[PDB]
RNA sequence: UUAAUUGCGAUAACGAACGAGACCUUAACCUACUAAAUAGUGGUGCUAGCAUUUGCUGGUUAUCCACUUCUUAGAGGGACUAUCGGUUUCAAGCCGAUGGAAGUUUGAGGCAAUAACAGGUCUGUGAUGCCCUUAGACGUUCUGGGCCGCACGCGCGCUACACUGACGGAGCCAGCGAGUCUAACCUUGGCCGAGAGGUCUUGGUAAUCUUGUGAAACUCCGUCGUGCUGGGGAUAGAGCAUUGUAAUUAUUGCUCUUCAACGAGGAAUUCCUAGUAAGCGCAAGUCAUCAGCUUGCGUUGAUUACGUCCCUGCCCUUUGUACACAC
């Protein structure tokens, strides 16, 4: 029932983490556009940054969004339970990270080339392009590429 | 709220408006299957009216913001008036035209 | 990969998500003369979102411009108050 | 003692026992009044017997219903059959049979299944198919 | 300390096992079934055969060794399991006795028609309503075929088959 | 003395005549008793394929075994209890007595 | 040698076998009878299972 | 006349009691709230994130008022649902045990529910009296 | 269909041959004397025979 | 005429038999019998809350008393197309209505003839003839693989392609069943853990305990909003657990992230007439662990016929045949 006439400060797009985050949709589902940021992570970040999750993304302040990306790129510093993290207990650094927009692809390629250079079975499977999780490949995934 | 008479009066005169009076059947004839125009029983008139109305409401409410209730409402209203924009009315005149051609 | 279908494109509508003064006083002036008012009616006649339609419905029935007939979820039925 | 009967309504698997005694006119179901039976349209469907025979015949009698089994609408049908059978049984035992037979006439004129339980029962599932009749699928080539 | 379901299927498989055992060794004694009665202080096994002197042996030696065998196999206490023999009546009205007599006649080398007609004549003389014996397999040729020998009338469908027909 | 007799058989008329001669002996001795409470018959079902091999029509077969259970509660001294468990031995019917 | 037949048979189909025919496939482990389905079909009448419906 | 929880509808009663509990503010919310999904079969956290714990508390309070005694497993089965298991068919999955256990401990702390013989939690007389008073208030709203 | 077999028809007409003055035009009394006067394994078969005897008595009353 | 060589009848046939039917099981009815703290109900005590003016909603095992309506069974009864009206040589029967719990042989099954297939199975069988092998064995056992391997083609299915909707809160209802002894089964409750799960105990050899299996679909409030979108959840990466001797070609489960085709499906083609189709989940089977499978159960519950021989076939009679491994 609470209507408010918005002003000209709305922006139909906004730019976060080298990704063209769409405006005109609610902020948590808009932040899911960032690759590496899903619904749970985006919802918890919008909660920890103390933004109104009912607000649209295109009408949000610069300080609110930079607080959001700070909480994103430094997750555990703001009381994040460290099992939400998609890259936890990594193989070299040993500490829990959370990869983001292009670091997800780069780190995926890093573990793939690690497996390929140690000639592990999953690495050879990925190099051939076959299924690696032990699925049957006789009938499904015919036009997988 | 629209058409402030009895809404059940609207649905009964809708099914009388969209009841198909004559319809065609599929006879063999030899090789080429033919159409033959026969008349429709009143029970099948009611049944075909109900099926046409709800099918039109369903396919018009599919994949859009208009709910099935209000879609069925406007379909029933247009059928009760007689409008040629109702799905059931269009199907009715098509079936009666094919019957009249294959008399 | 054969399809056996057409899959023709559509209009890709651009319903409004935030309101301004012109849309606000537009709805304030033309939600009367609507005999039957609902979320989809507002969406089709004003090109606004469903969220704006719901909030505007609650607003107008709170002040009293539209009368509720049935306020069920997923289907709200409002008339004009005369 | 107190004038009191107990009857029962049934459905597919829902049963509803109804104790009808003399009281001040309270119609409870599972300790809750009849206005809260929670399909809220079948609320009207369970209102309809007492709405038919008028609330004057419920002023001096109170009904308490305990319902088990089935689903929601099955329980509602069991409730309405139970209260109809309880009212007509009270009017059979204590009141004369004229009231009993006109009440039963009104009930069965509106709906047969208000007093007579429906005899449709689940048909067992046969092998070679998911249901009682439907088979799986015939493939030839 | 066993559930009743498992107890009842246990005595079922126990009866079936000892019946298979008895029809394996007591074939040349006309073994025509067995019955069990569990009882406070003892369980008894009533064998119903024809040659009771042969299933007993000299002074019950074969009954003694059979009791010892079933006791050793089923881990019963010595004395808690007892066996009795019984000369069964109506030998013609017993499908297994006629079947094993047919088997022994054919193993001795009798003709199949003579043996089957003799046994069906014996059963019909024994007061049966109808008897019916089928011999299947390779008879005089590599190609197999089933021969049928019947007398009287027999039924095939219904609860009367469980009630009356012994097979 | 609070004894319970439980019959756990499959032959229903054998169990029934056992229970009837039990209760008429009990009322002949004018003993107090909760009568024969008949528990729900429990059906043991086993569904299999009829064929030993795999081919044919997928025809299934359900072999069942009904189990009937009754219990009678008695208050009666040890000597009439001992002749009660001495007697009522039926073939194919399993009985057991518990005290307290 | 001791190693011969060393492998555990505490579970799986190698732990069970038909009490009548020593078959591993098709076991009926219901109610602890442990008969293959074919031998059960033969012996069900004298076990005490019957067909009523 | 006298009323009870059975004399009022469940939804508005739970709404009123949850609002009263949020206004009272002596419930001892856990702290890991606003992080969880309430069910392994769910896929999103509750949408009323600042609330929903007073709602769950009111619901289990009414549930224990109705029943004799319940446990956290009974509550997990009650609040569990159909988990969309991706491409495989659905299945019932019990809810989060920690949420129900901590709200039960919190209701013990505030004094609505108590521990019970025969195991579980039973509605105490204090919880009974104030649930009845809240029912009185929530059906006398409309007068 | 409700066609009755020759066992029912033959037992019914035999009952009518040797018990015509005893039995009457009511199914209940015909049943209550049929179970007394013959041994039938089935209540269903007894009811079928009694119904056909009552039908044939109705036939006898008209020619 | 019947669902039916089911019957009425006709009659070089008469009298019979098997099959069908009859039969048995199950589902429906019984306020009629027997009963029952291992099923309930009412009252009485003791006790909680509100109203207090009697009351309403509850709890209570050694508080008893009473009963069996609901629940379980056992013994029976009940329907036979009963009555009536039509129609039929006016017979078998058929149609409609009334009554009735039930009027499609009441519904669903089980059993189910003769003759055969050169159907399948020697990988169920210490059922087997013959042939092969029988000791660096084709026996048996151990280690490790494989039965999953993927350019492709088909058959059962499961998820879906969205607002008759997804998600989040509440509301909140089944039935069929299974479960540990010399073993370690179904697990309640308490606590820890986001979760999966773990730990301390407890009940149950079971109408008693798991379990009212508080199932899901559903309902009500909201959020979303016609956007391959908060649909859809494949393909992947990382981590945490459980089973097991052992999980690497991930056993499964859980968390986060990744977020593809799919916009209702061409020629074709399957199943189905009422509590049936369809939707929805649950139990059991296999099972140390693993359901997208099967066997059953219940929950919600439509539309359209009440016919025809056009297609696909089936039964009987007549007819033609150059067919007999038989179009
Ligand atoms: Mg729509
Ligand atoms: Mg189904
Ligand atoms: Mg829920
Ligand atoms: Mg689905
Ligand atoms: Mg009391
Ligand atoms: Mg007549
Ligand atoms: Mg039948
Ligand atoms: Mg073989
Ligand atoms: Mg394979
Ligand atoms: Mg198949
Ligand atoms: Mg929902
Ligand atoms: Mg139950
Ligand atoms: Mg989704
Ligand atoms: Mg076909
Ligand atoms: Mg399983
Ligand atoms: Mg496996
Ligand atoms: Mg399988
Ligand atoms: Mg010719
Ligand atoms: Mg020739
Ligand atoms: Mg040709
Ligand atoms: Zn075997």
């Amino acid at each position: 029932s609470l209507v408010v006439q918005e002003q000209g400060s709305f922006q139909h797009i906004l730019r976060l983490l080298n990704t063209n985050v769409d405006g005109n949709i609610k902020i948590v589902y808009a932040l899911t556009t960032i690759k590496g940021v899903g619904r749970r992570y985006s919802n918890l970040v919008c909660k920890k940054a103390d933004v109104d999750l009912h607000k649209r993304a295109g009408e949000l302040t610069q300080e609110e969004l930079e607080r959001i990306v700070q909480i994103m790129q430094n997750p555990t510093h703001y009381k994040i339970p460290a099992w939400f993290l998609n890259r936890q207990n990594d193989i070299t650094d040993g500490k829990d990270y959370h990869t983001l927009a292009n670091n997800v692809e780069s780190k995926l390629r890093d573990d793939l080339e690690r497996l390929k250079k140690i000639r592990a079975h999953r690495g050879i499977r990925h190099f051939w392009g076959l299924r690696v999780r032990g699925q049957h490949t006789k009938t499904t995934g015919r036009r997988r590429a | 709220v629209l058409t402030d008479q009895n809404p059940i009066q609207v649905v009964v005169d809708a099914i009388t408006n969209t009841g198909p009076r004559e319809d065609t059947t599929r006879v063999g004839g030899g090789g080429a299957a033919r159409r033959q125009a026969v008349d429709v029983s009143p029970l099948r008139r009611v049944n075909q009216a109900i099926a046409l109305l709800t099918i039109g409401a369903r396919e018009a409410a599919f994949r859009n913001i208009k709910t099935i209730a209000e879609t069925l409402a406007e379909e029933l209203i247009n059928a009760a008036k007689g409008s040629s924009t109702s799905y059931a009315i269009k199907k009715k005149d098509e079936l009666e035209r094919v019957a009249k051609s294959n008399r | 990969k054969k399809k056996w279908s057409k899959k023709s494109m559509k209009d890709r509508a651009q319903h409004a998500v935030i309101l301004d003064q012109e849309k606000y006083d537009r709805i304030l002036k033309e939600v009367p003369t609507y005999r039957y008012v609902s979320v989809s009616v507002l969406v089709d006649r004003l090109k606004i979102g469903g969220s704006l339609a719901r909030i505007a419905l609650r607003h107008l029935e709170k002040e009293g411009i539209i009368k509720p007939i049935s306020k069920h979820s997923k289907q709200a039925i409002y008339t004009r108050a005369t | 003692a107190v004038p009191s009967v107990q009857t029962f309504g049934k459905k597919k698997s829902a049963t509803a026992v109804a104790h009808v005694k003399a009281g001040k006119g309270l119609i409870k179901v599972n300790g809750s009044p009849i206005t809260l039976v929670e399909p809220e349209i079948l609320r009207f469907k369970v209102y309809e017997p007492l709405l038919l025979v008028g609330l004057d015949k419920f002023s001096n009698i109170d009904i308490r219903v305990r319902v088990t089994g089935g689903g929601h609408v099955s329980q509602v049908y069991a409730i309405r059959q139970a209260i109809a059978k309880g009212l007509v049984a009270y009017h059979q035992k204590y009141v004369d049979e004229q009231s009993k037979n006109e009440l039963k006439k009104a009930f069965t004129s509106y709906d047969r299944t208000l007093l007579i339980a429906d005899s449709r029962r689940p048909e067992p599932k046969k092998f070679g198919g998911k249901g009682a009749r439907s088979r799986f699928q015939k493939s030839y080539r | 300390l066993i559930s009743k379901k498992r107890k009842l299927v246990a005595d079922g498989v126990f009866y079936a096992e000892l019946n298979e055992f008895f029809t394996r060794e007591l074939a040349e004694e006309g073994y025509s079934g067995v019955e069990v009665r569990v009882t406070p202080t003892k369980t008894e096994v009533i064998i119903r055969a024809t040659r009771t002197q042969d299933v007993l042996g000299e002074n019950g030696r074969r009954i003694n060794e059979l009791t010892l065998l079933v006791q050793k196999r089923f881990k019963y206490a010595p004395g808690t399991i007892v066996l009795y023999a019984e000369r069964v009546q109506d030998r013609g009205l017993s499908a297994v006795a006629q079947a094993e007599s047919m088997k022994f006649k054919l193993l001795n080398g009798l003709a199949i028609r003579r043996a089957a007609y003799g046994v069906v004549r014996y059963v019909m003389e024994s007061g049966a309503k109808g008897c019916e014996v089928v011999v299947s397999g390779k008879l005089r040729a590599a190609r197999a075929k089933a021969m049928k020998f019947a007398d009287g009338f027999l039924i095939h469908s219904g609860q009367p088959v469980n009630d009356f027909i012994d097979t | 003395i609070k004894i319970r007799i439980t019959l756990t058989s499959t032959k229903v008329k054998q169990l029934e005549n056992v229970s009837s001669n039990i209760v008429k002996n009990a009322e002949q001795h004018n003993l107090v008793k909760k009568g024969p409470v008949r528990l729900p018959t429990k059906v043991l079902k086993i569904s299999t394929r009829k064929t030993p091999n795999g081919e044919g029509s997928k025809t299934w077969e359900t072999y069942e075994m009904r189990i009937h259970k009754r219990y009678i509660d008695l208050e009666a001294p040890v000597q009439i209890v001992k002749r009660i468990t001495q007697i009522t031995i039926e073939p194919g019917v399993d009985v057991e007595v518990v005290v307290a | 040698e001791n190693v011969w037949f060393s492998h555990p048979r505490r579970y799986g189909k190698g732990s069970r076998q038909c009490r009548v025919c020593s078959s591993h496939t098709g076991l009926i482990r219901k109610y602890g009878l442990n008969i293959c389905r074919q031998c059960f079909r033969e012996k069900a009448n004298d076990i005490g299972f019957n067909k009523f419906r | 006349p006298g009323v009870s929880v059975r004399d009022v509808a469940a939804q508005d009663f739970i709404n009123a009691y949850a609002s009263f509990l949020q206004r009272q503010g002596k419930l001892e919310v856990p702290g890991y709230v606003d992080i969880v999904k309430t069910s392994s079969g769910n896929e999103m956290p509750p949408q009323d994130a600042e609330g929903w714990f007073y709602k769950r508390a009111a619901s289990v309070a009414r549930h224990i008022y109705m029943r004799k005694q319940v446990g956290v497993g009974k509550l997990n089965k009650l609040y569990g649902g159909a988990k969309s298991r991706g491409v495989r068919p659905y299945k019932h999955i019990d809810a989060s045990g920690s949420i129900n256990r901590k709200v039960l401990q919190a209701l013990e702390k505030i004094g609505i529910v108590e521990i019970s013989p025969k195991g579980g939690r039973r509605i105490s007389e204090n919880g009974q009296r104030d649930l009845d008073r809240i029912a009185a208030q929530t059906l006398e709203e409309d007068e | 269909g409700r066609v009755r077999t020759k066992t029912v028809k033959r037992a019914s007409k035999a009952l009518i041959e040797r018990y015509y003055p005893k039995l009457t035009l009511d199914f209940q009394t015909n049943k209550r004397l049929c179970d007394e006067i013959a041994t039938i394994q089935s209540k269903r078969l007894r009811n079928k025979i009694a119904g056909y005897t009552t039908h044939l008595m109705k036939r006898i009353q008209k020619g």
